[PDB]
């Protein structure tokens, strides 16, 4: 029914392994740039949105992809980066979401270790309605309604009438 | 083949009696003889709109056609009628009018008018048995057909005197039966004879006429029947609390037909011992607003109205009650939350009891003129 | 204490638009006033004449077919709809406000379609019947025809229909 | 769930403007209402009179000659055009919306030419025939002449043309 | 005094309520047939009352109110009966009713121009004979032309000149 | 009652539909030739019906509707036949038809000023003889001048004063 | 039918085109001299055709169109010849021409007020004798006063009452 963040992490890993065979390893929280064409997904920031009228909390998450590559293969990482951007134009990751909004793609300087020097941040935002809807007003089912009249009114004699009856 | 170009014909048209295209639906069960001309099996229902279907589905030598002409002289309605096959024994003729589910998937007699639903979305609102309502076992099953349909049935007292009719109607305490006693003779345009019609389909077209014009809330009593001559026996209405024949028939709740010819009806009451639902205009508005609950439940069940059911039905009911206040059918309308709701866990789990009160428009029965002859203004004029 | 709204639901004919109704505007109720200065006065007093018209403007953001199909019907007061809301203030006492209305859906406005944004259709209903219950009991009940302008239970035109015979 | 639009195509006479149509605006459909308060009422009910006019405003960004040449023709309803769109919501179920229209291309507006920007011509068609199919089946079918105002299949003026003999 | 205006209006014809389509009424303009009179020994004429003149009471509806079209030009003149109700709410709450019973000849049915997108406005007119206006149930005007009844506020203003003509 | 106005309109002339160019109609103003009557023993005159007066039924078109220009000033007066249809939709859906069969002399073709950038508006007028208005198929007015037919709602209002003139 | 209006206009006088200065025309209002007729045995008069009346065909120009001022008040009445052309384009393309040949007396030159900053608008008027309107080349009106020619749609409507006066 409703979405979960673990349901979101599994489907973005799932589709990106199909479309990118040159990307050897697309993990959602890995480390250790063990080999050349690696892509490490992240989470940058999850922000509020226009709250819908139910119990779901609207959140747009700045999803983030980091394309790890040894230096000297910068062009080989833009071709990985162009593969991610062409995905994000219509992609809902098959999970009842809104299509993801692409934000930017550029080379950054990480706080982390730089043995694999060249990394390309590819970040995008997509809205989430996490959680269950919550009903608040009235919980009176169709099985409970009796409709009397003016003389058939009172705690002495009950209004002997159901709403599903004869024709 | 065909014919080209205009054609003039020596022909016979019998004096056009066109009426208003009414909206209410009439059920009817009377007896005829099937032939090759009458293109209808007996115990199957068929809707009729004009006299072309009462001459082709049923024969003109019939007794449905005596009563379909009775409606179509008065108000063009939609009659769903069945045929009872012709019997000779006076019980076996009436026992085929009643019938049952003797067939496999078919009801035969009066019960075949239950097939008005699921077939055209047009139930009968009136139930007519011309002449056969003098027998009790027919009239008691008119009640049993009215309770299943919410459709007031027009009965027929015997064509004998008043005490044959007042003492006939003592066993009826039913809310939906409406009795018209004095039989009506109507002079036929072919056989030179005042045909003694049973006079219960004359009131059926009148109820169709008042619904199409003056509405259902107006009591269909002082309205004029057309295409009609005098009654089979004369009644009268005179004043002074005497034994006059119209007052003798209202107090035992029988309609009467008053003036020169079969002009007007006279009954305002129905055959209810319970004086709350004595007026026919109250039972026909009660059985109309009980149908809006049904269509207000069918609309509140096919769209998954789970948590907001009672709010969807009740406001949708008051959408119909403000219509009746708009049309003049009611004066007060109020859908009340009754104080017989004991505890919150008890009431929300089951048994929410709400009410519907409405003050129907009372028909003006017995206006009263307190009349004088004075000496006051004799001085001012002469002097 | 102020009342932050928390929950929002809109019905059209029973179908739950709980969720994608981002904006909704109830009709502003305006008395038809008139600046009236007669002889023995200087500043104009204002006199009621009834209400003016009532437009409610919600804006769903999908190609609906469950709200689109109530445009241009042959009968007014066929679109009805029921709003449900929930203001939450004063120690979690969420007051249930409902605002059920009725009338002709007088305008369906699809916005600019710049190939990639949301839908955000816009709607406007010329409200005839308007019923606002704040915390269960009645506040505003405005039926224009039959003159049933009723404030918190009492009918302010009860003295008028006795004069007019309605 | 809201419906983010994904694909946009515009035809004029069959020629694919798939691509360079950055903005497009379907006609807002407005019922010709009238604030009507008669005798026995206080608030004005609103009564349909038909629709008002329909302008659709797309804005291509090239010197076209395939959309320019439908301005000022001697016959109205010669420019027709067919829009095609695709809202995508509820687990990739992209609903195909088309909005085919017809009418006089009433205005061709070339913008400011500040020597180095895009073109961005602007257009406006006084729509006569308007047909909106959301997910295959019909929603709005508005033919002004012959009075064929039809909502989701049923003709709301079927009772009118029998009265007028059309 | 309180500021008191017209707010709402109603029209009955033979009991039938026009609760849905009356945009306008017009009560009959009661005017004295003033004959200005300057004679020997005065100036600046003094305007002797000669009597009233004809009393047309226009109104209009914009539907097919056939129950109002049936009363045009019948054989029985003064068979159109009808009241022109109307309530004046004032400022202090309770509304003061004004009703106006009419009895005359519907001498004009004026269907408007049908501009196909505007209203209809079947403008009517009744040259009334009988005329009775009430205010809060209290009598102000009895105007009966034939048999000489002009009763202003209940007291008959032609009774002194009716017991000399011998009517 | 329901709020009910005019929405759409149509005009036929000898069967030919004017479904494309009629901006306006005008039904004939039915008015009684009222002669105000004050006599001895009354005041405030009582307006005896004398009969109707002439019934011009204007309309206008703004095209070259030559099928409407051919009926001007023919040798056969009362050879212009035509109906003035029109439907009143009300508020509760189903529309109430109003048709008006005419038979008269097209006594006026008034072509408008041709301001070269505005409409045309060929304003017409028919001094009708025969006149039959219907509402929802029900009869209200039969106005035939010659041979004395004034039938209001089907019952003839001149039949009592036609079997004494011996017509 | 198609929606069809007036778009453009032209005026010729003795062949000379007024292609540059005609802001307005006016075709002559063809009207029958209706004499309303109520006699013994009827009511609601029946409007016998007596003939037409005078046909002034106004127009205006706002330049010094001396070629239009030369035709005022000549010795030869009915020497002003001229057509009032005009095309009705419709909706489906091809335009339906309406021309109107005139022959009358230019009985009025009305120079406007010269407010020195507005237009001129020399308003004219021709009391025409001869009058021939065409629609798409097809004849509708021949109105010749003298020698008795009223030919509606080509068939002469006074020929039956011209071979009895012996004209």
């Amino acid at each position: 029914q409703a979405v979960t963040l673990e349901a979101l992490y599994a489907a973005i890993e799932q589709v990106l392994r199909e479309r990118l065979p040159e990307a050897q390893l697309i993990g959602f929280w890995p480390g250790v740039p063990e080999n050349t064409p690696a892509v490490s997904l992240e989470i940058a920031e999850l922000l509020p949105e226009r709250d819908p009228g139910t119990g779901e909390s609207a959140l747009l998450c700045r999803l983030q992809a980091r394309i790890m590559v040894p230096p000297g293969a910068d062009r080989q990482a833009v071709s990985i980066a162009c593969g991610i951007v062409r995905t994000l134009r219509e992609q809902t990751w098959n999970l009842s979401l809104q299509p993801a909004r692409f934000v930017r793609s550029a080379v950054d300087g990480s706080r982390e270790e730089l043995k694999s020097l060249r990394v390309w941040l590819v970040e995008w935002t997509q809205s989430l309605r996490l959680g269950d809807p919550e009903w608040a007003w009235e919980d009176q089912p169709p099985g409970s309604l009796m409709l009397g009249f003016d003389p058939q009114t009172g705690p002495g004699h009950e209004p002997d009438y159901f709403a599903p009856e004869a024709l | 083949s065909f014919f080209h170009g205009v054609t003039v014909t020596n022909v016979d048209i019998g004096a056009r009696t066109i009426a208003l295209p009414a909206s209410s639906v009439i059920g009817l069960c009377d007896v005829f003889t099937p032939g090759a001309q009458a293109s209808a099996k007996p115990n199957v229902p068929v809707l009729l709109t004009s006299k072309k279907d009462a001459a082709a589905a049923f024969g003109i030598g019939s007794s449905i056609y005596l009563a379909c002409e009775a409606i179509y002289n008065r108000a063009q309605a939609v009659i769903v009628a069945v045929g009872v096959e012709t019997a000779e024994t006076p019980e076996a003729q009436a026992s085929a009018v009643i019938g049952g589910i003797s067939a496999a998937g078919e009801r035969t007699g009066l019960q075949a008018l239950l097939d008005g639903k699921s077939r055209f979305n047009a139930q009968p609102r009136l139930l007519v048995a011309p002449g056969h309502s003098a027998q009790q076992a027919v009239a008691t099953a008119m009640d049993g057909l009215a309770e299943k349909l919410r459709a007031i049935a027009i009965l027929d007292g015997p064509n004998s005197t008043d005490e044959a009719a007042v003492a006939y109607a003592k066993n009826f305490g039913s809310k939906r039966l409406f009795m018209v006693d004095p039989g009506v003779q109507v002079w036929d345009s072919a056989t030179n004879a005042a045909r003694n019609a049973p006079a219960s389909a004359y009131a059926a077209g009148l109820f169709a006429w008042t619904d199409a014009e003056y509405g259902f809330w107006s009591s269909p009593s002082n309205k004029e029947i057309k295409g009609v001559t005098g009654t089979s026996r004369p009644v009268e209405f005179l004043d002074g609390d005497e034994t006059c024949r119209a007052n003798l028939l209202n107090n035992a709740n029988i309609a009467t037909i008053i003036r020169d010819d079969g002009y007007r009806l006279w009954g305002n009451r129905t055959l209810s011992s319970d004086s709350k639902w004595a007026f026919v205009t109250r039972v026909r508005t009660m059985d109309l607003v009980m149908d809006a609950i049904l269509a207000g439940h069918k609309w509140a069940v096919d769209r998954g109205i789970t948590k907001t059911y009672v709010k969807d039905v009740t406001e949708g009911l008051r959408a119909f009650m403000r219509d009746l206040k708009n049309q003049g059918a009611v004066i007060n309308f109020e859908v009340y939350a009754d104080p017989d709701l004991n505890s919150a866990s008890q009431l929300a789990q089951g048994k929410v009891y709400w009410n519907i009160r409405f003050t129907d428009v009372p028909p003006a029965e017995n206006p009263n003129f307190r009349v004088e002859v004075t000496d006051q203004w004799l001085t001012e004029v002469l002097d | 204490i102020p009342q932050t709204l928390t929950n929002t639901n809109l019905f059209i004919d029973g179908v739950s638009f709980a969720g994608d109704v981002p904006s909704l505007t109830l009709p502003k109720l305006a008395v038809k006033t008139e600046q009236y200065r007669a002889g023995g006065m200087d500043a104009p007093v204002s006199i009621d004449m009834g209400l003016e018209a009532m437009e409610a403007k919600f804006s769903t953001n999908g190609a609906r077919r469950e709200a689109l199909n109530f445009f241009g019907l042959a009968d007014q007061s066929a679109f009805n709809g029921v709003f449900r809301g929930s203001f939450k203030g004063q120690k979690g006492a969420s007051v249930p406000v409902v605002a059920t209305l009725r009338g002709l859906l007088k305008e369906v406005d699809p916005g600019d379609w710049k190939a990639g944004e949301k839908a955000e259709f816009k709607y406007a209903v010329a409200v005839s019947y308007y019923k606002l219950e704040v915390d269960g009991r009645e506040v505003y009940e405005i039926d224009p025809v039959n003159g049933v302008r009723a404030i918190n239970g009492v009918d302010q035109l009860a003295g008028m229909r006795n004069d007019l015979g309605l």
